C-alpha cells in the first residue's frame, strides 16, 4: 500500500501543474467578451440616428 | 488606439458627431470669409460703428 500511494504521488503533482495553467487561460476569454458587447452597442446606436 | 482623439471619439453622444460631419460638410465660415463684398461691406459696418463709439 505504502509503494503504490507514493507512486501516484507524482502523477497528481505534475498534473495539477496542468490545470493551473487553463484557469487563467479561460478567465482571459471572460475578459475579452465583455469590450466586444460595449463596442458593438455603441456602434448600433449610431447606424440607428443614421 | 490609445491616443485621446479616438477616446473622445467614443465618448461624443452620435448626434453631435453627424452635426459635426454635416457642418463639416456645410462649410459656412469659409463661404463668408471667402465672399469679397459681403466681407468688405461687414467691414465698414464695425468700422464706422467703432468711429461712432469713439
Amino acid at each position: 500500500a505504502e509503494s503504490r500511494c507514493r507512486e501516484m504521488d507524482e502523477q497528481i503533482r505534475l498534473m495539477d501543474q496542468n490545470l493551473k495553467c487553463l484557469s487563467a487561460a479561460e478567465e482571459k476569454y471572460s475578459q475579452k467578451e465583455d469590450k466586444y458587447e460595449e463596442e458593438i452597442k455603441i456602434l448600433t446606436d449610431k447606424l440607428k440616428e443614421a | 488606439e490609445n491616443n485621446p482623439e479616438y477616446l473622445r471619439e467614443r465618448n461624443m453622444a452620435p448626434d453631435l458627431r453627424q452635426d459635426f460631419n454635416m457642418m463639416e460638410q456645410k462649410k459656412r465660415v469659409s463661404m463668408i470669409l471667402q465672399s469679397p463684398a459681403f466681407c468688405e461691406e461687414l467691414e465698414s459696418m464695425i468700422q464706422e460703428q467703432f468711429k461712432k463709439g469713439k
